[PDB]
């Protein structure tokens, strides 16, 4: 991008970087045209307030006690709750995890495993458990420990699976029905390389369990993340966190300047 | 035929109007572009298909048809196909097949192991798979799991081993059981992570697999051009694997992959189940993304 030239080719250029970090057809033109309508000339801090601004609809408190972790299949929820754990233990919360995945091979001894290493409980049940029973019961022990936190993990899911969002519901549910202020977040997790599928993703994860925030993973790769524009534009979510890494420590919170500079880079 | 919207009102906006003008074909063209891109196609691969469209059109005399719509629609639908490998193709087994799965962290490499191992035991091969992944928490134990549930054996790497070390435990285990397709899960690394690409490289060197399978998931954005260009340079890959393709992403990372590599797409991931897996037909893609 020729930050300083001709107009008419400085938004050229800003169009493909814009579509090149995944922000897609129809936030790329609305950022472009509400740029062209503000008559500035100033394109480099016009576009930057803009997508910094609209990025905002200093460390991370939780609302409450419990989390509950959502997303499609292999976007990293698993490995954010343990970073999550890691996070809030530094800061000197007493830290409880649920291997809510009773589903996927593997699912609840993974999150264990991270649970070992970090020094964190984890609540397990046998592969078929009930997901929901085991989130009350969850809930039930991290009251009665006096525990800060609560890290629900979930089965990865295709927000397309009509029946597998009921699921999620009924945990949702779950939670509350052992605590009715909970869960006071719920945190969709989203692969930074996810395409314009990620847009969807955040709709039917919304109106299925209501979010409260987003965490945006894989962010070390060269993918920029761009579909998180129209999921705020859109959603009005908060961004949470980034991953930027496989190990426990690799959890920044989000810095919306040091984003747009990132997408636009 | 319904279209995408985007695409349906392109198309239909031509169509019982004769010969239309230059301006409207580019303004169509450009439309095609978009659309594309939309469904996840990369820019650059997006660009590169609309001006081999619109070289194709033009030698069908488009601004001379009084159906320019069907000229265009056809136009692009065949190029789709072709692009994305014109007709359905599987792997060719030899006496003794050694694969690799590789591609990006959480792209579906563990599952979709599991389900080759079903789809060619059921075709009187057998298999062996190898959790070659000791980075990841419980991928050893994930592998074995999905092994119990196919009925196939799986070799669980140790921590440390090395590659030679693999290669005689595994050789050995296949001969003593008479194993004839092995199939090696590696661990989801970034194709920009120097030292992980080149350990996999390493591998690829000791082990010899006739097939480098890159598993690319579908919901994958704009990076699938450089992923896979990468995993081609820098590994070798011989054909892809299109996973999620039950969700509603429309796949557009399959022609970036495919357009960059020239590899065929051999298999689509259905389900998260072991029987969730099928021959990939580049004639259902393209109506995918084109919104049939
Ligand atoms: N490079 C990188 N990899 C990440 C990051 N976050 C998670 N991962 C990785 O992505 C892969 C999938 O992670 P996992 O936590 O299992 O995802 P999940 O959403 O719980 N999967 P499932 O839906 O199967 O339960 C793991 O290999 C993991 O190490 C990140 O920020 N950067
Ligand atoms: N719906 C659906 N889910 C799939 C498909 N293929 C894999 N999955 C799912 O996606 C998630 C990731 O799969 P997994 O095999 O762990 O991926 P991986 O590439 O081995 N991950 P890593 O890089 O960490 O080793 C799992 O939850 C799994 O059930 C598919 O075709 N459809
Ligand atoms: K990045
Ligand atoms: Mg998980
Ligand atoms: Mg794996």
């Amino acid at each position: 991008i020729p930050w300083g030239g001709n107009l008419e080719e400085v938004l050229e250029e800003l169009e493909m970087a814009l579509l090149a970090a995944d922000v897609g057809l129809s936030a790329t033109e609305e950022i472009l045209q509400e740029v062209r309508a503000s008559g500035r000339k100033d394109l480099k801090e016009a576009v930057k307030e803009k997508l910094v601004g609209m990025l905002e609809p200093k460390p991370v408190e939780p609302k409450g006690r419990v989390v509950l972790v959502v997303g499609v299949n292999g976007v990293g929820k698993t490995t954010t709750i343990a970073k999550l754990g890691r996070y809030y233990q530094n800061l000197g919360k007493k830290v409880m995890f649920c291997a809510g995945d009773t589903f996927r091979a593997a699912g609840g001894t993974q999150l264990s495993e991270w649970g070992k290493r970090l020094s964190i409980p984890v609540i397990q049940g046998p592969e078929g458990t009930d997901p929901a029973a085991l989130a009350y019961d969850a809930v039930q022990a991290m009251k009665a420990r006096g525990y800060d936190l609560l890290f629900v993990d979930t089965a990865g899911r295709l927000h397309t699976k009509h029946n597998l969002m009921e699921e999620l519901k009924k945990v949702k549910r779950a939670i509350a029905k052992a605590d009715p202020e909970e869960p006071k977040e719920v945190w969709l997790v989203l692969d930074a390389v996810t395409g314009q599928n990620g847009l969807e993703q955040a709709k039917k994860f919304h109106e299925a369990v209501g979010l409260t925030g987003v965490i945006v993973t894989k962010l070390d790769g060269t993918a920029k993340g761009g579909v998180l524009i129209p999921i705020v534009r859109t959603l009005k979510v908060p961004i949470k966190f980034v991953g930027v890494g496989e190990g426990p420590d690799d959890l920044q919170p989000f810095d919306p300047e040091a984003f747009v500079e990132a997408l636009l880079e | 035929q319904q279209l995408s919207a985007r695409l349906q009102e392109a198309i239909g906006r031509l169509r019982g109007r004769g010969r239309i003008t230059e301006e409207d074909l580019k303004a169509t063209l450009r439309e095609i572009r978009r659309a594309l891109m939309d469904a996840d196609v990369n820019l650059e691969v997006a660009r590169d298909f609309v001006e081999r469209v619109r070289e194709e059109a033009l030698g069908k005399q488009v601004l001379e048809s009084l159906t320019p719509a069907e000229v265009i629609l056809a136009t692009v639908y065949e190029a789709l196909k072709e692009a994305l490998g014109g007709e359905a193709r599987l792997p060719v087994l030899k006496d003794r097949n050694l694969w690799f799965l590789v591609g990006l962290q959480g792209s579906g490499k563990t599952t979709t192991a599991a389900k080759l191992a079903l789809y060619y035991k059921g075709k009187g091969r057998r298999p062996l798979l190898v959790a070659a992944d000791t980075q990841r928490p419980a991928a050893r134990e994930q592998l074995r799991l999905l092994g119990e549930k196919v009925g196939v054996p799986v070799l669980e790497v140790m921590d440390g081993e090395s590659p030679e070390s693999i290669r005689r435990r595994v050789e050995e285990k296949a001969r003593l059981e008479a194993r004839d397709l092995i199939l090696v899960d590696t661990a989801g690394r970034l194709q920009i992570d120097e030292p992980l690409m080149g350990e996999l490289a390493r591998l690829k060197e000791v082990l010899g697999p006739d097939e480098v399978l890159l598993v690319l998931d579908a919901m994958t954005g704009q990076e699938a051009l450089s992923v896979a260009r990468a995993f081609d340079e820098k590994v070798g890959v011989t054909g892809l694997v299109l996973t999620k393709l039950d969700g509603d992403a429309r796949g557009g990372a399959a022609l970036s992959a495919r357009h960059v590599t020239g590899k065929p797409i051999y298999f689509a991931g259905v389900s998260e189940k072991p029987e969730g897996l099928e021959p990939f037909y580049p004639e259902r893609l393209a109506g995918r993304i084109l919104g049939m």
